[PDB]
Formats: C-alpha cells, structure tokens, sequence
C-alpha cells in the first residue's frame, strides 16, 4: 500500500458508488484520523491493509500501524491553516486565527469554518508546515454555524 | 469495507484564502466525545 507521508480520503463503497466518509494524515508510517470517521474498522490502502493500533472515543482519534505520532501544538496567537480536504474536490488551504473552547479540564483552539461532514480529519497546520491537530469534532452554535475544536492526541 | 486514497501533501500555502472568525466559547466534552456548549 502507498505509505508516503501526507494527507488522505478515507472512503467507502459499503453505500451508494463511492462515498468520502473522511481524511487523516500519514505521518511516520502512522495513519492518523477521528475515531467517529472510522468507528475503529481496519482500512485498506492499495492491496495492503491498515490495523487500528490506538484510539479513545472521548478524544474522538484512533490511529493506525503504530502509536499517535503528531505532537505540535497551537500557540494561542497566530493564525493557523486548515487544510481542507472536500467530498470531490481539491484539498485546499484556508487560513483563520482560532477561536478558544473554554472547558473544566482547560482549553482547546477551536477553528470556526463550516465544511461537509466527509471533511472530518483534515489537518490544521501552524506556520512550519507541522500538524497541530485534526478537524471535525465540534459544535453547531445559536447561529447554526459549526465551530470544530483543534484535536490533538498525545505522542507517548 | 474502507479504504484510503492520497489526496496531497502537508504544507502551509503562502497567501491561502484567510477567513473565519474567532469565537470564545464554553463547552463540555462528554464519555460520547460530543462537545455541547454551556449556558
Ligand atoms: C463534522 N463536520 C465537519 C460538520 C458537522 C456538522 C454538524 N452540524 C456540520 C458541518 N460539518
């Protein structure tokens, strides 16, 4: 299978033609994504396959081949970049600074921009090209508009 | 039966699209890993 670092669709054809249920990352031989994307199944990439090696439902990740690998951190300053990957279309970079969900246990950067459920594990980069966490675990406030936290797992 | 495609490499592009704003909220995480705002 095609193990190259970046990032990836996350398909299926168990329902109509072939639908994107999500995206994740390659990095250092790890396949990294949100656990609701995969519910923790193996993937398949080309002929190889891909067996879950760590994931919590809580942190909503999981990762594949090995232990969770991204460890960079939003500063809580700069502006940051989401890079969108759509249901069939181009992955596309979109910079905004984040916003903060303000939690019992602390706070999170959260990233106000409102893309298809399909785009859940897109990453968010800092300036240095580094993965800071992944999108799609979020909430839909007053306004209807969807605000995603910046997920980030720990690497042991 | 899912499976993964490459779609691009991680970059940061210089001169993207800048939108989106920046809004300070309270939330709870339940075990579900579902955020909800606090009231
Ligand atoms: C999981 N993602 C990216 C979502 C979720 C919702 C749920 N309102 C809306 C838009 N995008």
């Amino acid at each position: 299978g095609e193990t190259t670092d970046g990032v990836y669709r996350v398909m299926t054809r168990r329902l109509l033609g072939s639908t994107q249920v999500g995206v994740g990352v390659m990095q250092e031989g790890v396949f990294h994504t949100m656990w609701h994307v995969t519910k923790g199944a193996a993937l398949r990439s080309g002929e190889g396959r891909l067996d879950p090696y760590w994931g919590d439902v809580k942190q909503d990740l999981v990762s594949y081949c090995g232990p969770w690998k991204l460890d960079a951190a939003w500063d809580g300053l700069s502006e940051v970049q989401l890079l969108a990957v759509p249901p069939g279309e181009r992955a596309k970079n979109i910079q905004t600074l984040p916003g903060i969900f303000k939690t019992k246990d602390g706070d999170i950067g959260a990233v106000a921009l409102d893309y298809p459920a399909g785009t859940s594990g897109s990453p968010i980069l800092d300036k240095c090209g580094r993965v800071i966490g992944l999108y799609g675990n979020g909430v839909v406030i007053k306004n209807g508009s969807y605000v995603s936290a910046i997920t980030q797992g720990k690497r042991e | 039966d899912m499976y993964i495609e490459r779609a691009g490499d991680i970059t940061w592009e210089k001169d993207a699209e800048v939108t989106g704003n920046s809004p300070r909220l309270d939330v709870a995480l339940d075990e579900s890993g579902d955020f909800s705002l606090v009231e």
